[PDB]
């Protein structure tokens, strides 16, 4: 299991949960509030 | 050291050391370079004895306008109420402000570069009591009641001032979501808590479940 | 008119940036610290430290000029556009279209295309066939150099 | 001794060198009158993939 | 004529592989290896990989029109709609009188054809338009790598490295320029991909708007 | 109003084209049932198109000759004509996150290479001390000014010439 | 030396045998180390002890609504209770969510830090409110002294864990079988006493 976690630390792994997260988050933050321009 | 904000270990790190409401709270590690925390301190304390003493024109006042005694504006439509008076003071208040404050703040600017640093002849006869004891607690200014060798009545100020740069942010949220003063606001907790609240009726959060 | 003037300055800071470096690194770089012992033109000093292949100052001139082209492109696609609309009258045409790039491939390259591209018909020629002839040979000449 | 001492980092001061005003320790030095004695290694490595190279005692100045 | 070429450029890398009269000993240089070096007058793309990577360019050239040979014959000389009299084809039968010219092959293909495409923004193959130009994006990013070489690249880092070094913000792992063979890859790649995309465009958004 | 643009409320060809686009669902929208799916769909689509044409005439914005809002970039006459959310505040609102990024690289950066062997911290990551960093850089703002104030941020000739 | 779920296999490394509720069970190697075996313990008597808690409050209601009482079915409770209440929904989460991050918090720290939370600031309460074990505090959790002995503190711990497991399986059950008969769990109970061979889930329409 030491392992398995280390090898969810390298880069290809890492960049997988941050774009999810990105993306996810902006994806959900066009569906809610949808299509911004002005900001109020 | 002060109790900690958490109860159970969140190690400090600088914050063992002697200092005024020391609860070990900088989980930003802010107050690392010792120069700058000295820096920092002072900003708590006039953005703490500015607050406070804010506060009271918001609260003092208000609680007597609810009973009626007085027919005084609330604090979020005070300024309109002035210039139209017909004895008013036009927006020469901004700059005279400035200009007042301007030569006081960096006399307490230049205290804090260089401690007691007011020479002899510089102002006209006073310059024996604009020195000050240490930076943030001056002399002359206080009257009485700074004799004391158990000087943390200081924690008073800070407990008391924290607490009141909450108020101000409360004031102003509560007065741009609610539309109303500051004590209208307790009347209505007190009277109907579960339906007047920052969940369900002040619109904090997008909450639309009408089922 | 606002997205081409900042297209141009991309373009302008980037041609100047492949330059510069070509100069003022002509003396050495830390991949060739005696580049003055060579020349300004020399092929590459070979396939060792990983590589060396176009560090020569005249190999920066060679990529500016791909640049400075395609500066002078936009800068000339822009002019003839805004005085095309200006001439036809219908000086709308830029100021919606414009703002997008498909403008430029449909309303400015792919129409006005059309009285050119039929110099010489099958049914016959008009005076234009002499242009349309070399439109095609510059299409050419520039394919060979690849 | 003629030179700096065993395992002592120093900083270099050839401008050819990739290792310029950088620091690397010393490996060895040899006292039989060469011109380049002082052996130096750094952990970054140069475009080649070498890691040590031979530098004088002019060449060479205290860290930092 | 594009396949006797295709199968030149191929077949002389495969049998010039293991030795030539320029370099008697490729062997041992290996499979892919960029350049012996600037001697000889020059020995860059001698290698058996680098014939490998000019063949796909022909062998790209070469299937691209036996595409088009088999669009504009079967639009013209047999698809089309049934009618009482006869078939109308999708463009009139022109194979026969403008394909002996190349400016056929630009106007009554291309600036012809391409209508659909350019006028899909604001319907269902508006997903073609944007690949049609994406294409053209992607080719052209190829000449950076193919027309440039790891000299300039790895000098530009270097003064870049120095403003990371400045802020203290670098990488251990240092950064290095693209290998040569890689370049190479890098451009047929990016190079194929956007000539081939774009085709994979012009000709869905032709043929399902049919005609 | 500024520069010559009506407000996109007053505006004819702004309305022009809300006609225009809703006119394309109304056209599609007749080929399928009422209670499908697919008439659900563009509904949903014709109900958003009618809230962004509104919502962007409700914020102020200038709309010009050709029918579509057009942005301004001084702040002073953004905030004297009151037009700051468009460019003058969005501007504020990235260099925030853009320094977020800078205050926690650079800060991964520096500690990694307080250890042995950094070159493996790169390609296999802290994620404990990641996370750590990205949440301590709310105040980056006030972290670089200590810095800067302080003088450690940046490095005095220590660092590669190459002449 | 002991039980263990599949007779004959060999029982990991790190599972010795001191846990409660151990039988040698972990294929994926997770709690191979010491801190995440540290945190899993403590995540399984949670998501024991909500299921105890929960589930015999979905069987004295589905009980009192087949005797006769008011209750409703534990499936589209919250939406009918909420129709003709005079607490709104977002008063009542917010109440919910801000008073447990008070005691999720404590409990927290107590796991990275055993006996922090004694040191007397709350309230001036020191003896209790430090943890015995991991999971298994005491002094003021335990007024009754059922734990100052290890005897039979041992044994209760394994009574703890099997009446859990087998209460947070049950809660799965009500999930499945409410989405194929969309009845009450007790109304499927006295259907299967009532005919045990011809209702079943093979015969509910659904699941084939
Ligand atoms: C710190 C002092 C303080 C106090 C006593 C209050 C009190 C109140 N607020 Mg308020 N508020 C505050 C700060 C404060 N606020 C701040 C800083 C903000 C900006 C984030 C807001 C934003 C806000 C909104 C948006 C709304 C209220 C509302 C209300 C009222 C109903 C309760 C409620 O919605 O939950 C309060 C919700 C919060 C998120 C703030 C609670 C968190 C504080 C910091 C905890 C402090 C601990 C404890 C209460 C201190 C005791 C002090 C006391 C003995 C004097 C009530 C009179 C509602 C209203 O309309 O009034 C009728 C409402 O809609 N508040
Ligand atoms: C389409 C063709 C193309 C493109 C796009 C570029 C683009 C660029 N060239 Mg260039 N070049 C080209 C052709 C091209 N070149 C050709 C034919 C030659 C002659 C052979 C040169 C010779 C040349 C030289 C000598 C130099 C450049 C430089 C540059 C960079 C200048 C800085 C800049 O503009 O920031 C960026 C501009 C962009 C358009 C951004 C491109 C990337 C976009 C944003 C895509 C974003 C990624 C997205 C998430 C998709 C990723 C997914 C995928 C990874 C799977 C730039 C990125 C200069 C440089 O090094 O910059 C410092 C430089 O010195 N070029
Ligand atoms: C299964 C196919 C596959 C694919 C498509 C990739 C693709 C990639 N790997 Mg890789 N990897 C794989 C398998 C794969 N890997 C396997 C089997 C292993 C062995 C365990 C590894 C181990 C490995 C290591 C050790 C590293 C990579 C790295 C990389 C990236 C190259 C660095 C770069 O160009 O961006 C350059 C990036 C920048 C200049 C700035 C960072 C911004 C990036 C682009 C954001 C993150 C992108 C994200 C990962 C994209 C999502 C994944 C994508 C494939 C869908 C690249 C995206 C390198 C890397 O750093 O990954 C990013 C790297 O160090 N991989
Ligand atoms: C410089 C390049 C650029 C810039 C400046 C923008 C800017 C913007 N885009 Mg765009 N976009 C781009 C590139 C860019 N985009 C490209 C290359 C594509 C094609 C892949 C798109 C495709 C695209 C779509 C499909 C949409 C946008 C949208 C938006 C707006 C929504 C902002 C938002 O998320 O609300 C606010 C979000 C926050 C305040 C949270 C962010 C800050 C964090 C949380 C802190 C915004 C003003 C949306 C829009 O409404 O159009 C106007 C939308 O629908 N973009
Ligand atoms: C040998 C294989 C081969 C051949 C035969 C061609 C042929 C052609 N390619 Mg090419 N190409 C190839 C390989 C090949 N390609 C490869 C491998 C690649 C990279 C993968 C490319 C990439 C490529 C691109 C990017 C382009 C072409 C284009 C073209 C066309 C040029 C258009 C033209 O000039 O019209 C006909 C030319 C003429 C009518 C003029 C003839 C000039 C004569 C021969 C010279 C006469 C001079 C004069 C008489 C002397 C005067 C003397 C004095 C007394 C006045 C042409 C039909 C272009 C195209 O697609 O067309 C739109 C285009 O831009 N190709
Ligand atoms: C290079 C950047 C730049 C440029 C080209 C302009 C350009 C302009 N500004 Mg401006 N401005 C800028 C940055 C810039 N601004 C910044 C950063 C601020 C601070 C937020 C301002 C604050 C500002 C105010 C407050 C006003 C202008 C005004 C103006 C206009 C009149 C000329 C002028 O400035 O007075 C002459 C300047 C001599 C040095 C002109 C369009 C005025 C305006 O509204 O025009 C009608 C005005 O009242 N500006
Ligand atoms: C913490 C990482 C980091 C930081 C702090 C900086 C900082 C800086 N860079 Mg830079 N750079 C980075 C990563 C970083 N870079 C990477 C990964 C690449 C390879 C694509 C580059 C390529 C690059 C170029 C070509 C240039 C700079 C330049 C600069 C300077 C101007 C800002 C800029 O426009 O850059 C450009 C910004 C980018 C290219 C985007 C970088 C990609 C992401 C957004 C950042 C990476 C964050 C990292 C992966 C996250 C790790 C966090 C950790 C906790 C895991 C500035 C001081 C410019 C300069 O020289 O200054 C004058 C310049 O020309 N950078
Ligand atoms: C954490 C466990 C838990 C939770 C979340 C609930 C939740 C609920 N119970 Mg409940 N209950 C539980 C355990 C639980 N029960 C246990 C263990 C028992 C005893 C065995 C009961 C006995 C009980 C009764 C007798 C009634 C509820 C009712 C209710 C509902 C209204 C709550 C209220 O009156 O205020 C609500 C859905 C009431 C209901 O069904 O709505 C009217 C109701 O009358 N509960
Ligand atoms: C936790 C224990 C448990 C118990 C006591 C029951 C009991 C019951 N279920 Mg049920 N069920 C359970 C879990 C359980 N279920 C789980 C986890 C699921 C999801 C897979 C289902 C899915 C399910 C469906 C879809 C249906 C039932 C039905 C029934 C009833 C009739 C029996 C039948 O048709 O066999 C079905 C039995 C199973 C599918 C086996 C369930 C799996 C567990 C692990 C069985 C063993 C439990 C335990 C270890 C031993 C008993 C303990 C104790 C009584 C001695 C009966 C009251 C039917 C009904 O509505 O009755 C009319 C029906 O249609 N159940
Ligand atoms: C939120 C909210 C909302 C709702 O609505 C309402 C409510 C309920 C109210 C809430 C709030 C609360 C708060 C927070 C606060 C308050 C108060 C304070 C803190 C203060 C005052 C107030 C404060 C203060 C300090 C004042 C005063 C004091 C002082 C000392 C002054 C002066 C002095 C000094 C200097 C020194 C000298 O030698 C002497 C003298 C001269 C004497
Ligand atoms: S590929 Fe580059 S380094 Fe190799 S011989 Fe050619 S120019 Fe020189």
């Amino acid at each position: 299991m030491k392992d398995f976690t280390t090898y969810l630390s390298t880069a290809p792994v890492v960049g997988l949960g941050w774009a999810i997260f990105t993306s996810g988050l902006l994806i959900e933050i066009n569906r809610f509030f949808p299509d911004p321009l002005v900001f109020s | 050291d002060r109790p900690l904000w958490y109860p159970g270990a969140t190690p400090p790190a600088h914050l063992d050391g002697s200092m005024l409401g020391d609860y070990g709270f900088d989980p930003l590690r802010l107050g690392t370079n010792p120069d700058r925390m000295k820096w920092f301190r002072e900003a708590e304390l006039t953005n703490g004895r500015w607050a406070m003493a804010a506060v009271v024109g918001i609260l003092f006042t208000d609680v007597f306008t609810s009973i009626g005694l007085v027919g005084l504006p609330k604090w979020w439509e005070a300024g309109a109420q002035t210039y139209p008076i017909d004895n008013q003071t036009l927006r020469t208040l901004a700059i005279i402000e400035f200009l007042l404050f301007g030569w006081v703040e960096t006399k307490r600017l230049y205290d804090l570069r260089n401690p007691g640093s007011q020479g002899d002849g510089s102002f006209l006869g006073i310059t024996d009591g604009l020195k000050g004891t240490e930076n943030g607690y001056p002399g002359g200014i206080f009257d009485p009641l700074g004799y004391s060798k158990t000087s943390p009545e200081k924690l008073d100020e800070l407990q008391n001032g924290r607490l009141a740069m909450l108020a101000f942010l409360g004031f102003a949220s509560t007065a741009a979501v609610n539309g109303q003063g500051p004590i209208e606001s307790l009347q209505t907790h007190l009277a109907d808590p579960f339906h007047v609240t920052f969940a369900t009726n002040g619109v904090s959060i997008p909450h639309f479940t009408e089922f | 008119d606002f997205l081409v003037h900042h297209a141009i300055a991309l373009g302008l800071h980037t041609t100047t940036l492949i330059l510069v470096k070509g100069a003022l690194d002509a003396r050495g770089s830390k991949l060739m610290p005696d580049k003055k012992d060579f020349g300004y033109s020399f092929p590459c000093d070979g396939p060792g430290r990983g590589g060396t292949c176009d560090i020569s100052a005249y190999d920066a001139f060679y990529l500016a000029v791909f640049w400075m082209l395609n500066t002078i492109g936009w800068v000339t696609f822009y002019w003839h556009w805004k005085h095309l609309t200006l001439w036809q009258g219908n000086v709308s045409q830029f100021d919606e279209s414009s703002t997008y790039l498909m403008g430029w491939l449909r309303d400015y390259l792919w129409l006005n295309s059309s009285q050119l591209i039929n110099g010489y018909n099958p049914f016959g020629m008009n005076s234009l066939s002499v242009w349309a002839w070399t439109f095609l040979f510059g299409h050419l000449v520039y394919a060979t150099g690849f | 001794e003629i030179g700096p001492k065993r395992g002592s980092l120093v900083k270099v001061l050839r401008p050819e060198s990739y290792w310029y005003n950088q620091v690397g320790k010393v490996v060895s030095v040899d006292q039989s009158g060469i011109r380049y004695p002082v052996v130096v290694r750094f952990e970054n490595q140069n475009y080649a993939g070498v890691s040590t190279n031979n530098y004088a005692l002019d060449e060479i100045e205290e860290v930092k | 004529f594009t396949i006797h070429v295709t199968v030149l450029i191929l077949l002389k890398g495969v049998l010039f592989a293991r030795s030539s009269r320029l370099i008697p000993d490729k062997a041992n240089l290996g499979f892919r290896f960029p350049c012996d070096g600037p001697g000889r007058g020059g020995t860059c793309q001698v290698s058996a990989w680098d014939h490998v990577f000019l063949g796909l360019f022909w062998m790209y050239n070469s299937l691209s029109i036996v595409i088009f040979h088999f669009s504009w014959k079967m639009q013209s000389d047999v698809w089309g709609t049934v009618t009482d009299s006869g078939v109308s084809h999708i463009t009139g039968g022109n194979f026969a009188q403008s394909a002996n010219t190349i400016n056929g092959w630009l106007r009554d293909f291309l600036w012809a054809q391409s209508s659909q495409v350019i006028q899909s923004y604001g319907s269902a193959l508006s997903a073609y338009g944007l690949m049609f130009l994406g294409a053209h994006f992607v080719w052209a990013f190829s000449l950076m790598f193919l027309f440039s070489g790891r000299g300039y690249w790895q000098e530009l880092i270097e003064s870049i490295v120095w403003a990371h070094n400045k802020l203290r913000v670098a990488p251990s792992i240092q950064p290095r320029a693209l290998s040569i063979t890689q370049g190479r890859a890098v451009g047929v790649a990016h190079y194929l991909l956007g000539g081939i995309a774009t085709t994979w465009s012009f000709f869905l958004a032709r043929i399902i708007a049919v005609g | 109003d500024i520069a010559g643009l009506t407000p996109c409320s007053e505006s004819k060809a702004y309305n022009k084209l809300e006609r225009k686009e809703l006119k394309v669902l109304d056209k599609r929208l007749k080929q399928y049932e009422p209670g499908s799916a697919p008439y659900l769909a563009l509904q949903a689509t014709k109900e958003r198109t009618e809230n962004r044409f509104k919502t962007y005439a409700k914020q102020g914005l200038l709309c010009g000759n050709d029918g579509l809002p057009h942005l301004i970039s001084d702040p002073g006459l953004a905030l004297r004509f009151n037009h700051a959310g468009e460019v003058f505040i969005p501007t504020f609102g990235f260099l925030y996150v853009a320094g977020y990024i800078g205050h926690v690289g650079r800060q991964y950066i520096i500690l990694s290479k307080e250890d042995a062997k950094p070159t493996d911290k790169e390609i296999i990551l802290d994620v404990p001390l990641a996370l750590k960093l990205a949440f301590q850089g709310w105040a980056w703002p006030l972290a670089s000014i200590q810095e800067l104030r302080n003088g450690s941020l940046l490095e005095k000739d220590e660092n590669i010439t190459v002449s | 030396d002991r039980p263990l779920w599949s007779p004959g296999s060999e029982p990991p490394a790190w599972l010795d045998g001191s846990l409660a509720g151990d039988y040698g069970f972990d294929p994926l190697h997770l709690s191979e180390e010491p801190e995440m075996r540290k945190w899993m313990v403590q995540a399984e008597l949670v998501h024991c002890r909500w299921a105890m808690l929960g589930v015999a409050g979905i069987l004295f209601t589905s009980i009192g609504a087949k005797a006769g009482g008011n209750f409703p079915d534990w499936y589209d409770a919250g939406k009918e209770l909420q129709k003709n209440s005079d607490i709104p929904l977002g008063s009542l989460i917010f109440t919910e969510l801000l008073l447990f991050g008070w005691v999720e918090t404590k409990r927290l720290y107590d796991l990275r830090n055993p006996g922090s939370q004694g040191d007397g600031s709350f309230l001036g309460i020191t003896d209790g409110l430090k943890g015995k074990e991991n999971g298994y505090p005491g002094g003021l959790f335990d007024p009754m002294g059922m734990s100052k002995n290890e005897a039979s503190f041992k044994e209760a711990k394994q009574k703890e864990v099997k009446n859990g497991r087998l209460a947070m399986l049950a809660f799965v059950g009500f999930i499945a079988q409410h989405h194929a008969t969309h009845k009450s769990p007790i109304d499927n109970l006295l259907d299967h006493v009532a005919d045990p061979f011809h209702v079943t889930f093979a015969t509910n329409g659904v699941s084939i």
